[PDB]
């Protein structure tokens, strides 16, 4: 499925013209602050939720489970406990 | 999964007045969400393509399809290492989106499908 | 300017002999200077500052 | 978008003094930085791991 | 003297001082409680344990600075 | 012809470190195969060291980890980088495998390199659970009691297999001796299938994160991904250096440091934290036996992502809805590590057979539906 | 579990070697060993330090042979075979109190006292518990903890009841700088001395840390510079598609 | 009497208990035990108590006859063991573990 340099396995290319220019000619950080600011803003918006949900439930859920546990192993918590086990 | 089994499965559904009435809407914003068409790419060019199957269906395209399919996954390569979105004329439209590939993939599955049960026959 | 890239950066026997002899003072320099700065963040703390008493 | 010979823009991007020698030393000056760093730290890095193997205190002791 | 012993004393007073006396409270009703008789028949023996981490914990945090910069 | 392509041997190099052709947009995510490298290198530097000064004898162990940490020049060093390199392997191989789910690198035409992985992955395991048996301090002792009577599970024969693997009747001399010839030697066999898995993968290059062909345009290995690799490099020395040298025992539990005594049992006998998810998933089965094979299952599970994964497109970058469950997923992957830590006690026993539920759903019924029903709405989607 | 099943958790306290910069007080250190000496010695060994250990970190070669050629240890047998006793050496370890565990926990009524060696590591908390612990025990038990007979009630240590019963006092100690030698001071030295016993290397490791940090911060530095301009030509690629 | 023998480093146990002894051992209701265990689960034989004699809280090994349930009392944080050896009072979750004997001879145990 991949080749080698020379017959890597492309469809034919034509029509394409590629143009670059040298690192020592480039501005290595060029617009990096525009960049830095709202590049990064745009791409972490655009996957915000699907971090946010689950870290978001998961974390609701660990901590209604922690602060349960904490609660059933005190005076208040005696019989709750008693059923519990 | 095959080509031929989504395409099947989706006509059942555009069959269905309810069915479609409630999944056509949706899979317009799942498309959409999905975000491909801001890298300029067409639904097609995101199929699975190391397999038997889908390199002869690569190799019956029209050399004018198939050369502008490699333009747009050059061109969706070079906005990824970026990290840009396409701008302007690079987006697609929803009417660009056009199932190019498709009708290839059926008629070699549909081909390779046919030889599998022809393998199988049964003099009665 | 020439000059500098001419001596020290054209060839590259002479830029990696440039490397390792900048590693060597870096390394000494480096070391003395971590050492002075690190006695005066820890004044009067340390076995060295203490030890004149005994 | 139709003519090869018409370069795509790049000015956002060169430098007016690419082709001086000063431009050119300056990136070898950050490349040279690099492997004097790495230099210095496998240095100290081989230094002080190898010395393991040189008589421990009890030893000494 | 030992500066704990002060400084304990000030945070109990003061910052701490609905833990000191949920503790008091606690003690008074257990001691009572031990006082009266079949309290060793008992199922189930109250502590004040509970109380007294609640309110050390509370001294802790309101001390351990000064407590350190002492010394 | 140039000498790097003429020689063979050269050559053999060069197609791996050099003219390689990648793609050229891998993101910072395919950094992990060389961070992987680094810890391995790392762990046969320290390991290789350590085992100059370790003594492997019951009665002296524990004292040797001592002689090494106070006696030996650099000992500290080498052994708190040797401990913690272990827990950064594990960040780095849980990173790497998260890469190849999300992106698809389990599909074809990469279901070999993916298998051989998931085998990388046990050695892994096993390699690090021996190494930690080797401090024999409490948890060390307690550690290996616990997880090699998981073997007396077998049923008929169990009993004399966990015999024979302690080469007694309890954990003791004999299991110490062997666990450090084995320890010694399982990093190599991992040293192996890790090259394996790369010969395999080498057939159809790396993937990449939009899930497309490269073909069309490849970018050498070097400098491109050298260069890139390096960041990644001093990102984690940097790390390393914050735990090794600031907080060397951040990620460790302090009953090692007691020597082990097989007569007092520790508060909590856990594993290792990067062990904590499957420590969970045994648990949540009541069954000895039904909870030691949901444990094995929960690892050889990945085997069968191949088949379960019924999408047309590679990966999840393009995929809304498989990119949610993913998240669910890896925090159910880190709750499930949370609850193999905790004491077993109310509520945590039912949320963790939940959790353990969810993990084998993934699996089992939601990627399987969702690949399906996605593959629907793209194809219904863009009509 | 209950929290008394745990035990109360230390405060954290500041100090001094608490900081990515901060050594140990030598200082500190010194006074610590003298409280180990003349209290804690009594019941608990400190086994894996040797007399050579506190040269240069809490005494000068002079003190330190002085402590050693005051005991007497076990020499190689004399020629007719017969065992025989040498002064202690520099490179001797320090001596326990007690010949074997039977003995010590004979001595403590059924407890055996453990080796302080490592015991800022092998308890969570370190110092702070160490500090917590010799310093927590409360006049009286708070009402309705029953305690088996022989323990202390100390609310740091797991389940309350301690064998170790309280033993730091004003004035159990009379430091020889001049200190107020008050429960607070000797347990904030011996906890500090003991931090250092578990973990000698700990001022030196930080000093290699800090340089490392700064070199690795540089190198990381450019390492970005350096791949940036490397990659420049690809993320700069601008194409122009003629369709054939 | 109870004899004390090391096996596998652990102590052993081993007390020839009265008639009166295993009446007094079969007397506590299960239900009310940390541990819940007759005697009969313990023992093979009524008149060989062998258990291995560490505490099971932390390990220290119990003194024997003492105790409040006069078994064994482990003096390190006061847990009580029975005749039966079971736990009682104290910080100690179970019941002194019980080893592989046989009886070999009706005079010899084997451990
Ligand atoms: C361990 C040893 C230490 C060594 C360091 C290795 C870690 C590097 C790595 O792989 O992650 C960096 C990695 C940067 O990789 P990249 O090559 O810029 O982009 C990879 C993705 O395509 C980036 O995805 P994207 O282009 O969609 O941008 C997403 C990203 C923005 O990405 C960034 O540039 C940051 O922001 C987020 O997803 C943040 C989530 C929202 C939280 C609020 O950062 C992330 O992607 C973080 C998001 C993970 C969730
Ligand atoms: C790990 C150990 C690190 C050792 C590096 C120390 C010196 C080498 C160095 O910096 O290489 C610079 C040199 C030069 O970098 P260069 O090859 O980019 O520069 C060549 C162009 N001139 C000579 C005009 C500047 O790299 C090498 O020679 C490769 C060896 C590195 C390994
Ligand atoms: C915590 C939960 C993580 C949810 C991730 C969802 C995607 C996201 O936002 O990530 C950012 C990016 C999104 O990148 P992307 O490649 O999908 O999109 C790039 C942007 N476009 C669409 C324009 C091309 O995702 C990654 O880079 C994901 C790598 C996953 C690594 C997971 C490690 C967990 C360990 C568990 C092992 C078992
Ligand atoms: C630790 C330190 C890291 C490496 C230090 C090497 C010095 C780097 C500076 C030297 C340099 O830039 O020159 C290149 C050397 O890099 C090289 O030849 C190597 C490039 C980067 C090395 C790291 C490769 C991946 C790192 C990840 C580890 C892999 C996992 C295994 C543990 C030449 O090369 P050029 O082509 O740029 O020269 C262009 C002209 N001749
Ligand atoms: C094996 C484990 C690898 C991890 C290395 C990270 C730090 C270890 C170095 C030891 C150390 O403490 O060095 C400090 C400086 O750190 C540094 O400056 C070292 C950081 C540099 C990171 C790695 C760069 C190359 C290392 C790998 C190459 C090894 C083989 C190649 C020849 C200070 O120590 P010191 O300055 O007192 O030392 C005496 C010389 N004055
Ligand atoms: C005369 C007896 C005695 C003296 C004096 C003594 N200890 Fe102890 N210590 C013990 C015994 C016994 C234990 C074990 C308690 C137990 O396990 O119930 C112990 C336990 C400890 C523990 C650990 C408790 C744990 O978490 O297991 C520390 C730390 C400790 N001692 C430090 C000290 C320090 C510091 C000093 C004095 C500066 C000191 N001890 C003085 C007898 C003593
Ligand atoms: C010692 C452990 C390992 C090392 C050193 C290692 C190293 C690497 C390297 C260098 C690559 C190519 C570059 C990259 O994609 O990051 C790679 C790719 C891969 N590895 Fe690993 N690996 C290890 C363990 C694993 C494990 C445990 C798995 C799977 C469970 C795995 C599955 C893969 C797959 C599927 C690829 C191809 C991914 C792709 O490029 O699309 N490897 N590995
Ligand atoms: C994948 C590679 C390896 C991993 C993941 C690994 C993991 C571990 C772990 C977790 C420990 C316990 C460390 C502690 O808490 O002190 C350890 C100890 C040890 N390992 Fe390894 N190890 C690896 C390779 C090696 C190799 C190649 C050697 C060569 C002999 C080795 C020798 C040792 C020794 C001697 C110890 C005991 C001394 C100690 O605890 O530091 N390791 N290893
Ligand atoms: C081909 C490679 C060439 C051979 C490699 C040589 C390996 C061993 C040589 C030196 C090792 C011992 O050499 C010694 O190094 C240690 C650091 O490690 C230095 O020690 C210095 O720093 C350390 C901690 O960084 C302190 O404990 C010490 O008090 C201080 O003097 C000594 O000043 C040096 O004399
Ligand atoms: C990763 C550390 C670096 C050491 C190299 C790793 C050791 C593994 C190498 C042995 C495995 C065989 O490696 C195999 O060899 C040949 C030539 O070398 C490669 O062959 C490839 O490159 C050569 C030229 O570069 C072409 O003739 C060939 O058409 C192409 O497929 C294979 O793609 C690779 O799979
Ligand atoms: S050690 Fe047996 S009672 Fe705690």
């Amino acid at each position: 499925y991949m080749g080698w340099w020379g017959h890597m396995g492309s469809p034919p290319q034509k029509g394409i013209a590629g143009y670059t220019i040298s690192p020592f000619a480039a501005r290595p950080f060029a617009g990096v602050v525009h960049a830095a600011i709202f590049n990064t803003f745009r791409r972490t918006k655009n996957q915000a939720l699907f971090v946010i949900l689950p870290v978001s439930f998961f974390y609701y859920v660990w901590t209604q489970a922690s602060e349960k546990n904490e609660w059933l192993y005190t005076k208040a918590g005696r019989h709750e406990l008693a059923k519990a086990l | 999964a095959s080509i031929t089994s989504v395409v099947k499965t989706s006509e059942l559904i555009l069959k269905s007045p309810l069915l479609s009435k409630i999944v056509v809407p949706l899979a317009k914003t799942y498309v959409k969400f999905s975000g491909y068409r801001q890298l300029g790419f067409k639904m097609n060019d995101l199929i699975i393509e190391e397999t038997p199957n889908m390199q002869l269906a690569l190799r019956r395209l029209p050399p004018t399809e198939s050369y502008d399919r490699v333009y747009r996954l050059i061109r969706a390569t070079q906005f990824s290492l970026s990290h840009k979105l396409a701008t302007g004329n690079d987006i697609t439209k929803p009417e660009e989106d056009d199932h190019y590939l498709i009708p290839y993939i059926l008629d070699v599955e549909a081909e390779a499908f046919e030889k599998d049960a022809l393998d199988n026959l049964e003099v009665v | 300017a020439t000059t500098f890239y001419n001596v020290f950066v054209k060839r590259n026997s002479a830029f990696v002999a440039t490397i390792l002899a900048s590693a060597f003072v870096f390394d000494m320099t480096f070391e003395t200077a971590i050492d002075n700065f690190w006695d005066r963040i820890n004044a009067g703390k340390q076995w060295k500052d203490i030890r004149h008493k005994y | 978008g139709k003519s090869t010979y018409k370069i795509p823009d790049f000015t956002p991007y060169l430098k007016k003094d690419r082709n001086t020698d000063a431009n050119r030393l300056f990136s070898y000056f950050m490349i040279g930085s690099f492997g004097m760093l790495s230099a210095a730290g496998a240095k100290a890095t081989v230094q002080d791991f190898l010395s393991n193997m040189s008589a421990s205190a009890d030893v000494l002791a | 003297p030992d500066p704990a012993i002060a400084l304990h004393e000030a945070a109990a007073e003061g910052p701490c001082h609905d833990f000191k006396h949920h503790f008091d409270e606690c003690v008074e009703r257990v001691t009572k409680a031990q006082e009266a008789e079949d309290y060793d028949h008992a199922e189930y023996k109250e502590d004040c344990v509970e109380e007294f981490f609640h309110l050390q914990h509370c001294i802790n945090d309101n001390t351990a600075d000064k407590l350190f910069r002492v010394l | 012809m140039a000498l790097r392509k003429k020689n063979s041997l050269l050559n053999m190099a060069n197609s791996y470190v050099l003219d390689s052709p990648q793609p050229s947009n891998l993101n910072y995510f395919w950094n992990f195969g060389s961070l992987l490298a680094l810890c391995l290198v790392i762990q046969l530097a320290t390991g290789i060291t350590l085992a100059m000064h370790y003594t492997s004898h019951a009665s002296l162990a524990f004292d040797s980890v001592e002689h090494i940490m106070r006696d030996v020049n650099f000992g500290w060093f080498i052994r708190y980088a040797h401990a913690n390199t272990a827990s950064f392997f594990f960040i780095c191989i849980y990173a790497h495998m998260g890469r190849n789910i999300y992106y698809g690198s389990y599909k074809t035409p990469r279901v070999l390199p993916w298998s051989i992985g998931v085998i990388i992955f046990l050695l892994l395991i096993i390699t690090a659970f021996m190494g930690y048996v080797l401090v024999f301090g409490q948890m060390s002792l307690w550690g290996a009691t616990v997880i090699c009577n998981l073997v007396s599970a077998i049923p008929w024969l169990g009993e004399d297999i966990v015999h024979f693997l302690w080469g007694g009747f309890s954990v003791g001399n004999p299991t110490l001796q062997r666990f450090f010839a084995l320890h010694y030697l399982m990093p190599f066999v991992l040293a192996v299938f890790a090259l394996l898995h790369l010969i395999a993968l080498h057939t159809a290059g790396s993937s990449n994160p939009l899930g497309i062909t490269s073909n069309v345009d490849k970018l050498s290995m070097h400098p491109y991904y050298s260069f890139k690799d390096l960041i990644t490099v001093f990102a984690f020395l940097l790390m390393f250096t914050l735990f090794v040298f600031f907080s060397p025992d951040k990620l460790g539990h302090p009953d090692n440091y007691i020597p082990a005594n097989p007569m007092v049992t520790p508060a909590s006998i856990v594993p290792e934290w990067y062990l904590l998810p499957f420590y969970a998933i045994l648990r949540a089965i009541p069954d000895k036996l039904g909870g030691v094979i949901a444990m094995v299952a929960a690892i050889l599970i990945l085997l069968i992502l191949p088949i379960v994964d019924r999408s047309i497109i590679r990966g999840n970058a393009f995929k809304p809805i498989s990119k949610l469950l993913f998240g669910f997923f890896i925090c159910n992957f880190l709750l499930l590590g949370v609850l193999g830590q905790v004491h077993i006690e109310p509520p945590f026993i039912v949320l963790g057979q939940i959790c353990t539920i969810f993990y084998f759903s993934y699996f089992l019924i939601l990627l399987p539906m969702v690949s399906t029903i996605e593959n629907i709405f793209f194809y219904i989607g863009s009509l | 579990m209950t929290a008394a099943e745990h035990g109360l958790h230390p405060a954290e306290y500041p100090w001094p070697q608490n900081g990515m910069l901060s050594t140990f007080d030598h200082a500190s250190l010194r006074r610590g060993y003298q409280v180990y000496k003349e209290v804690c010695a009594a019941c608990h060994s400190l086994d894996r330090i040797a007399w050579r250990n506190l040269v240069g970190v809490t005494h000068t070669t002079d003190e330190a042979k002085a402590f050693a050629e005051e005991l007497e240890y076990d020499d190689e047998p004399d020629d007719e075979g017969n065992p025989r006793k040498r002064p202690g050496k520099l490179a001797d370890y320090i001596p326990g109190p007690y010949p074997n565990e039977q003995a010590a926990r004979a001595a403590n009524q059924g407890a055996l006292p453990p080796d302080l060696s490592l015991i800022a590591k092998a308890r969570h908390g370190g110092a702070d518990y160490i500090f917590a612990l010799l310093t927590g025990y409360p006049d009286e038990p708070p009402a309705g903890v029953v305690l088996a007979p022989g323990m202390n009630y100390n609310p740091y240590f797991p389940g309350g009841g301690i064998g170790m019963a309280r033993t730091l006092f004003d004035g159990v100690v009379e430091y020889e700088d001049g200190t107020p030698a008050t429960t607070s001071q000797m347990a904030k030295d011996v906890a500090a001395f003991l931090t250092w016993a578990a973990e000698p290397e700990h001022d030196e490791r930080k000093k290699l840390g800090l340089k490392a940090i700064i070199v690795i911060s540089a190198m990381l530095g450019l390492s970005v510079y350096i791949k940036k301009f490397k990659w420049s030509p690809i993320k700069n690629r601008k194409f122009i598609y003629n369709p054939p | 009497k109870n004899v004390i023998i090391k096996w596998r480093g652990k102590p052993i146990f081993i007390r020839h208990r009265t008639s009166e002894e295993i009446e007094e051992a079969n007397e506590v209701n299960v239900a009310t035990l940390r541990d819940p265990q007759t005697d009969d689960e313990r023992v093979q034989k009524p008149e060989w108590l062998v258990m291995i004699g560490v505490c099971t809280h932390l390990g220290c090994v119990p003194i024997g006859e003492a105790g409040d349930f006069g078994g064994w009392f482990c003096p390190c944080h006061g847990s009580h063991y029975d005749i039966s050896g079971r736990i009682r009072r104290g910080p100690a979750p179970l019941n002194l573990e019980i080893p592989e004997y046989d009886f070999a001879d009706a005079e010899t145990l084997v451990i």
